[PDB]
């Protein structure tokens, strides 16, 4: 079943997502 | 009847050899000046003064140079970007010197090009075929006079222009990547991605047309003799093609419609040109790349390296090189 | 001392003449295979 | 002088007989065949195919 | 019998069961989706 | 069901919103040479 | 030097003229659908 | 063009005169290169 | 089945509905809550330099480069 | 029948992504170059390997982060997580460069299982493996640079690292220490790139500008349908018109195809042979007979000597930042400047 | 089709031609030897590369006897 | 005397672009 | 001897591959030789 | 002061792969002519 | 460097020497 082959690559990609946005608020 | 009638059947015959046409009354007496004093300015020539400062720089085979040093000079910083003709030189020798030929070959050139673009588009219209090759040659045409025309006159001077040569090619690149950090420039991103890209779907597109070829040899002759000129059958299989590539990614990548695979082959490059000859322009006018030095601090506020202060420290050294005397003021603001 | 111009003088006074006289041979036997019709014609 | 402000190049008065003489002597030739023609006959094409 | 020679024998037991993990699993799933014949 | 439309807009402005974000960060925070 | 250049504007107008009244010798008209 | 030209031949050089010709272009290169090396 | 009528479908949404958010939030705390830094050993924006180091910290050693990189994030 | 043979009805299965036998090391091996390149170049740093900044959590953007290779006291260590330098541990791991050749080698043995993935699916469909042998190319490319450079050198420090900018000083880096651009096996790379790109441009726009009427319709995208034989395009049009124009022309679409696959592929071997003469220092660097006369003639200047001062520009500016191991510390009046710059 | 006497010598090792044995096989006999011989080959890189170090092994330039 | 090979290999290059313009095997349908 | 061959073949080159061939070696030719000559 | 075995380097890197290429066409020809039975064949 | 063109041409001289008695174009009789 193909819920295996989107997921390994979705949710990495949302989780990663999750820290950029955080990124930009952290500042020095 | 007339003598006109009579010439303008001639001229735009396409039962000629090769079609001159209406572009070509300007295409071919510009581009054989170009040409044959190319070769001439190429073999013998004498030192030019490119920097203004009466240094002159040899670039023609009889003065000790081979096919890679070798080059039609760029005219001298003392004219910029005034027009230079014979005439206006008082002797040939005067002309030679102030970096003479290098203009009446760029002139030459750009109406020549110019005009071979037109004439692809004339004998498209002549033969009965829909028009626009001469739209995918406007992306190289872009790039010449971005480098031989735009960029001379943004700078101001032809002396910045190009070098007809190898290793004056280098010279140019190098030198406009300190004073303007081209690669940083995403129209230079884009056109990478377009020749990589280009060179990509090339050898992805020749692959699969070569892989997919019905049987119409023997194993001892030459798999190209299949192919009969003008004939009307199809030399290959494009639904087996269409099922490799539909299998190597996956479904929905891949174009049955041989009309829109054999478009997209002419988009991608040429787009990438197209934008890529407005990066050199719009840097002509000095709005340069990006510019990320010294952008990451920490909390006391150091300077934290990153990868483009360490392309900072190699444009220093090509920006503290170039033309090491011409310069008296700190600022290359030229 | 010796003249560097008769390196080029002999090497291309042997292969020059000496190639030329093979491709007078090799189109001599391709025309003798023409004619003959079996295996090699083409 | 290279830069002057002057009409085409044109530095000397012997230029101007060049030029006229060079637009002239193909417009004598142009006016043998579609010179001298009715210049009051229309058409409701997008393109034309009248004569020679 | 080193730092580095325990640690190396260990990754190839760890390199086999990688292998393994991946090769039993694909065993047992190829068992229940056979093709009819 | 839902319109496939309604779908494309609402993730089209989701992006719009990752990436004017990304953007924005580039004069805030780290990375911005304040 | 003055006398080369009485020599291109002949060379130019020459060929810039049969550009211009090239195209102006029903030119749309040649084509291979009709006439 | 015009027609084919009528006075078409053909060149013939059997393995005998290969052999001839080869031995004639090295020996006179055997005798002259002395000369030309100075 | 076909994918544009998965995501078109309300039993995809409802499934998705809580799994993207319960994920993306969960990227968000793993950085604000200082935990990417102790994983990756990434240095913070505090601790680049040190009072006592003030220069660029190199590892000089082939094998003890643990060691070596045990003394420079200590302090 | 047997286990080998359920296996292999297994594998080869129409499915969505095509997984065959060769998929077992391609998805693997492939997930987590990709995957590595994309933790390295988001959270882990290059403050120790090189001293600089190539994360995401250090204020890069797209453009200046990158994978960096590790530093070199490392040598040519292979780096295991396991190894002797990391000793299992991931922080200590990832702090040395370790995730650089965690990308460089599931990443050559991605390329492996991908130009063996193009020799099964063609196997099965039944046709020419030509896509497998213009992929060789790439692979060329890959290995002779991000592999067989750095062997030949000091160590991995000197490979290029896998990010955007980081690829961009290792342009720089070639041209002034190796002088690059000068190498006839470049000269013959970039006849084959700027090539493959015009015979895509060419050929993309006279299939286009030859076709023919199908349809009533002005788009003429719509008016082919894929499994028809008749030709979509007038080849002896296209020949006539370029036989004309540019006065020789293709008259075979045979040879014309395969001429689209020589011409790409032959740019990436032939520049990949230079850069193996890179990695022994076997540049072309001088001239000799322009670097003998221009010391004995102080007058004589071409563009080529012009370059070898914008390349010692190169070598003394960046090298005191380019190898903090080496430690330059470069006075301010060795720096070779030009008047008033 | 020409006998000589060195050809009737060697006549039988080239008599046989395409026999195979019947199934399988040696093949799981040789994956072991692959096997093995791939473990081989990334040990001696590894000491070659100072990735594995055995205790009275010194990859350096040695004093060969003189 | 050096100069003297560059430019031959240069026009020696251009006589072959001169023959395979016109000198053309001109392909024929049937 | 012994008996001809049978797998005895022809060779061809058109007038095509010819100009492919010979602009390959003086292409080569130019691009090699100012590192050659050095 | 250049390589004087660059002469020959280049004068038969040119010459005999490029008089090479020409045997391979005056043969084809010759076949051509060959089969062809007339007036050329012999 | 000067004799060895020399001594090329003397063995390049026994070499069509060689094959012209072995491998000569034998004489027929019809
Ligand atoms: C084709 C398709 C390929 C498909 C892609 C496949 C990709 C697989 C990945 C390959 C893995 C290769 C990396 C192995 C690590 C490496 O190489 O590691 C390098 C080590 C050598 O180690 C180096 O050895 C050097 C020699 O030192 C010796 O000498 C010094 C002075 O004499 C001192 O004495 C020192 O003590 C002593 O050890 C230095 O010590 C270096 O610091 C040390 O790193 O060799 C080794 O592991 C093995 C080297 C021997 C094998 C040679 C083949 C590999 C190398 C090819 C490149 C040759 C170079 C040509 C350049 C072109
Ligand atoms: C099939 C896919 C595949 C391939 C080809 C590789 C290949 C590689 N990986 Mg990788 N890896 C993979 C999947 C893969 N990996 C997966 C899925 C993960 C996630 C867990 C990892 C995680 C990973 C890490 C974390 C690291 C590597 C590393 C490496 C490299 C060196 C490994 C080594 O020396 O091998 C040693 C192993 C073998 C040679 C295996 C041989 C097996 C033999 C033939 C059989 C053994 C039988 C045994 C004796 C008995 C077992 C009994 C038991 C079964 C009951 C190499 C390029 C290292 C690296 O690149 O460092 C930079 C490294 O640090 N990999
Ligand atoms: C007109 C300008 C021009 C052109 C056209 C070229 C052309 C070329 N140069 Mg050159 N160069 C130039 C100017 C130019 N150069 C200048 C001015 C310099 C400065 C001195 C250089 C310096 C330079 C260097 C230093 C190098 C080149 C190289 C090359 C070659 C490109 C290699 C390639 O195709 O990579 C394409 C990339 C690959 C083939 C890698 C494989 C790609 C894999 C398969 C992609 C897989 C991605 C996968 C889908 C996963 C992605 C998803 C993930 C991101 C999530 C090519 C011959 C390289 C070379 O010679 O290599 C042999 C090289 O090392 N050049
Ligand atoms: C259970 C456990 C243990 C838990 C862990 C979880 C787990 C299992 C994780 C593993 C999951 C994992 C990572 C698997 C995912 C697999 C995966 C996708 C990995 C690969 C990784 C990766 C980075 C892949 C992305 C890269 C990728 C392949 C991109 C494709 C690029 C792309 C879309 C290109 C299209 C380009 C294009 C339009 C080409 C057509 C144009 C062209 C000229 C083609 C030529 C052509 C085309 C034709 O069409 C026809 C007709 C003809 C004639 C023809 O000439
Ligand atoms: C005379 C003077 C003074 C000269 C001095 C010049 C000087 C300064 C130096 C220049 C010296 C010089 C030339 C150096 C070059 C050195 C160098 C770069 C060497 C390259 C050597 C080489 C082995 C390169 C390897 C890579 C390689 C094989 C590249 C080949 C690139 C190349 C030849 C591409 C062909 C491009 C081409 C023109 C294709 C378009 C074809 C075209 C007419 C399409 C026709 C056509 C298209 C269709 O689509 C259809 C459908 C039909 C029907 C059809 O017909
Ligand atoms: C196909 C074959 C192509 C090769 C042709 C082979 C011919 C070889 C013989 C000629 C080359 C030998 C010259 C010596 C080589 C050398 O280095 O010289 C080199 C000399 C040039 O000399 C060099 O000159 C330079 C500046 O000019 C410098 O001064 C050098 O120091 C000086 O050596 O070249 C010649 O002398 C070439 C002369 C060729 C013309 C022959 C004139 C005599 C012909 C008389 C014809 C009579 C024939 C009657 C019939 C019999
Ligand atoms: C469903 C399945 C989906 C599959 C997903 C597949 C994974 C592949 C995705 C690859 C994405 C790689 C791009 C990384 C960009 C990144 O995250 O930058 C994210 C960075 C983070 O932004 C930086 O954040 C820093 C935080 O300290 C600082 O604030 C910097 O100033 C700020 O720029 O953003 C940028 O750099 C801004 C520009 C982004 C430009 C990205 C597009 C560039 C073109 C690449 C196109 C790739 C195509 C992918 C196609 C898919
Ligand atoms: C058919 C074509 C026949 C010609 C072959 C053309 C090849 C030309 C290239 C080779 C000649 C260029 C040499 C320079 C000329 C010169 O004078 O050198 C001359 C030098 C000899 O050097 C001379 O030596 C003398 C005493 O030995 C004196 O010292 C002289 O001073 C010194 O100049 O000759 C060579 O170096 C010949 C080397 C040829 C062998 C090449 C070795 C490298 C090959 C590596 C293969 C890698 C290939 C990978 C695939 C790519
Ligand atoms: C930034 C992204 C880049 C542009 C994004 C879209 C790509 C262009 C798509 C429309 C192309 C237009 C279109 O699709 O025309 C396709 C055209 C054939 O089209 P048809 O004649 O079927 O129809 C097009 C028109 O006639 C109206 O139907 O193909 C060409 O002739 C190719 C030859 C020129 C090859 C070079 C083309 C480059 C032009 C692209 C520049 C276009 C910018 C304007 C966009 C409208
Ligand atoms: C004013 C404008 C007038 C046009 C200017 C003419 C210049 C045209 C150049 C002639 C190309 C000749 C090469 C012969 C090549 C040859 O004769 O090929 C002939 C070949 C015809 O192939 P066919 O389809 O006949 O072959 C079918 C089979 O027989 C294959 O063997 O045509 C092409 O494929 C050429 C297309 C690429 C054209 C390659 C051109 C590369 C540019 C030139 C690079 C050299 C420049 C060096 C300067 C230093
Ligand atoms: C490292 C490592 C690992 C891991 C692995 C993995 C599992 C990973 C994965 C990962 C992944 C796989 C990642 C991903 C990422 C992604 C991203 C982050 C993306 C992003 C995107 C973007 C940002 C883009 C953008 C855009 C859009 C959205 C739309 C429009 C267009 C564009 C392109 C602009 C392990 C554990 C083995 C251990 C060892 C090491
Ligand atoms: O002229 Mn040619 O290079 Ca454009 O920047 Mn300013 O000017 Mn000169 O210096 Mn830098
Ligand atoms: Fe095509």
């Amino acid at each position: 079943f193909r819920w295996l082959a989107i997921h390994g690559l979705a949710i990495p990609t949302v989780f990663f997502l999750g820290g950029i946005t955080a990124m930009q608020f952290i500042q020095r | 009847v007339s003598l006109w009638e009579r010439f303008c059947a001639w001229i735009t015959s396409t039962e000629n050899r090769l079609y001159i046409g209406w572009f070509g009354c300007l295409m071919f007496p510009t581009l054989l000046t170009a040409t044959s004093c190319f070769i001439i300015a190429f073999i013998a020539a004498p030192p030019v003064d490119i920097d203004g400062i009466r240094e002159p720089v040899a670039g023609s085979l009889l003065y000790g140079n081979n096919i890679i040093s070798g080059a039609v000079v760029p005219s001298s910083n003392a004219i910029g970007m005034h027009f230079y003709p014979i005439w206006e030189a008082a002797s040939i020798d005067e002309w030679l010197y102030n970096g003479g030929p290098y203009q009446l070959i760029v002139l030459h050139f750009l109406l020549g090009v110019s005009a071979y673009m037109g004439r692809e588009w004339e004998l498209s219209y002549r033969l009965g075929m829909r028009p626009w090759i001469f739209v995918a040659f406007s992306a190289p045409v872009a790039a010449a006079s971005a480098v031989f025309l735009v960029y001379p006159i943004g700078q101001g001077s032809f002396s910045d222009g190009m070098p007809l040569g190898i290793s004056g090619t280098f010279n140019f690149m190098l030198v406009f990547q300190a004073e303007h950090n081209i690669l940083m420039h995403p129209f230079h991103m884009a056109g990478v991605a377009g020749v990589f890209g280009g060179s990509l779907f090339s050898a992805m597109h020749g692959s699969l047309v070569t892989s997919s070829l019905i049987r119409e040899t023997t194993e001892n002759e030459s798999t190209n003799y299949g192919y009969k000129f003008g004939q009307e059958e199809e030399t290959y299989n494009i639904v087996a093609a269409h099922g490799y590539f539909g299998r190597l990614i996956f479904q929905y990548a891949s174009f049955n419609n041989s009309r829109a695979l054999h478009f997209f082959l002419a988009l991608w490059p040429v787009v990438g040109i197209w934008i890529t000859s407005m990066g050199i322009s719009t840097m002509a006018f000095n709005l340069n790349g990006f510019n990320f030095n010294q952008s990451v601090v920490d909390s006391q506020g150091r300077v934290i390296n990153t990868w483009a202060d360490i392309l900072n420290r190699a444009n220093l050294g090509i920006e503290v090189m170039h033309e090491r005397n011409a310069h008296n003021f700190p600022l290359d603001l030229a | 001392e010796v003249q560097f111009g008769a390196y080029l003088a002999v090497l291309l006074g042997t292969f020059l003449p000496a190639l030329f006289l093979v491709n007078l041979f090799i189109q001599t036997e391709a025309r003798k295979a023409g004619k003959a019709g079996g295996q090699d014609s083409d | 002088t290279e830069g002057t402000n002057e009409w085409f190049g044109v530095d000397d008065l012997r230029l101007l007989a060049v030029l006229f003489l060079g637009h002239w002597a193909i417009l004598s030739l142009w006016l043998g065949s579609y010179g001298d023609s009715n210049e009051d006959e229309d058409f409701f094409g997008e393109i034309d195919y009248s004569a020679r | 019998m080193t730092a580095s020679l325990s640690n190396f024998i260990a990754s190839l037991i760890a390199g086999g069961v990688v292998v393994g993990v991946i090769a039993i699993a694909l065993i047992v799933i190829s068992k229940s989706d056979r093709i009819l014949r | 069901r839902i319109p496939l439309w309604l779908v494309g807009l609402v993730g089209g402005l989701a992006v719009i919103t990752m990436l004017s974000l990304f953007f924005y960060g580039s004069y805030s925070g780290l990375g911005s040479s304040l | 030097m003055l006398t080369l250049k009485i020599l291109v504007y002949t060379t130019v107008i020459f060929f810039v003229s049969l550009f211009i009244f090239g195209f102006l010798s029903s030119d749309p008209s040649r084509n291979p659908n009709r006439k | 063009m015009t027609g084919p030209n009528p006075n078409k031949q053909a060149v013939e050089l059997n393995r005998t005169s290969l052999y001839w010709g080869l031995l004639l272009i090295f020996v006179l290169a055997v005798l002259f290169s002395s000369y030309f090396f100075n | 089945r076909p994918f544009s009528d998965i995501i078109t479908s309300v039993r995809y949404w409802i499934i998705h509905s809580i799994t993207i958010p319960s994920l993306f939030v969960s990227g968000w705390l793993f950085i604000s809550t200082g935990l990417a830094y102790d994983v990756f050993g990434t240095p913070r924006p505090n601790e680049y330099f040190t009072q006592d180091r003030q220069q660029v910290p190199l590892v000089n050693d082939r094998f003890s480069a643990k060691q070596e990189l045990e003394d420079l994030t200590k302090g | 029948r047997g286990l080998f043979d359920l296996v292999d009805d297994w594998l080869k299965k129409d499915r969505f992504v095509f997984v065959g036998w060769s998929g077992l090391l391609l998805f693997p091996t492939a997930y987590l170059a990709a995957g590595g390149w994309m933790t390295g170049t988001t959270f882990v740093t290059s403050w120790y390997t090189h001293g600089l900044a190539s994360s995401y959590l250090e204020g890069c953007n797209f453009l200046t982060a990158a994978v960096s290779t590790p530093a070199n006291s490392v040598g040519h260590s292979l780096l295991l997580l396991w190894g002797p330098e990391a000793q299992g541990d991931f922080t200590r791991w990832c702090q040395i460069g370790g995730l650089w050749t965690f990308v460089a080698l599931h990443g050559a043995f991605g390329l492996i299982g991908f130009c063996l993935r193009q020799f099964e699916i063609a196997r099965l469909v039944g046709i020419r493996p030509y896509n497998a042998i213009a992929f060789s190319g790439p692979i060329a490319v890959f290995v002779s640079v991000f592999l067989l450079y750095p062997l030949g050198q000091a160590s991995w420090f000197f490979a290029p690292s896998f990010g955007v900018a980081a690829i961009f000083r290792f342009l720089l880096f070639l041209q002034g220490f190796h002088n690059w651009t000068l190498n006839p096996f470049h000269m013959m790379g970039v006849a084959g790139i700027l090539g493959g790109a015009l015979l895509c441009a060419i050929h993309g726009a006279t299939v286009e500008n030859t076709l023919f009427e199908d349809g009533d319709a002005a788009n003429t995208f719509r008016a082919f349908t894929p499994t028809q034989s008749e030709e979509t395009y007038s080849m002896v049009t296209a020949n006539r018109f370029w036989s004309q124009i540019f006065g020789v022309a293709f008259s075979n679409k045979r040879w014309l195809h395969f001429f689209m696959l020589f011409v790409p592929v032959t740019g990436l071997w032939t520049s990949s042979i230079g850069i193996v003469g890179l990695a022994l220092n076997l540049r072309a660097y001088d001239f000799v007979s322009q670097e003998l006369r221009a010391a004995e003639d102080p007058e004589f200047e071409t563009f080529y000597t012009k370059n070898h001062l914008l390349d010692e520009g190169i070598r003394a500016w960046m090298a005191a930042q380019d190898q903090p191991h080496e430690n330059f510390v470069f006075p301010e009046e060795v720096l070779p400047r030009g008047n008033a710059l | 089709a020409l006998r000589t006497r060195l050809g009737e010598i060697l006549r039988p090792l080239n008599a046989e031609y395409g026999k195979v044995a019947p199934g399988w096989g040696t093949t799981p006999i040789m994956g072991i030897v692959m096997l093995a011989f791939l473990i081989f080959l990334v040990i001696i890189l590894q000491i070659y590369n100072s990735s594995l170090i055995i205790e009275n092994v010194d990859v350096d330039w040695a004093n060969g006897i003189v | 005397m050096e100069a003297l090979v560059y430019t031959f290999l240069l026009i020696g290059t251009l006589m072959v672009i001169f023959f395979a313009v016109f000198f053309r095997e001109t392909p024929r349908i049937l």
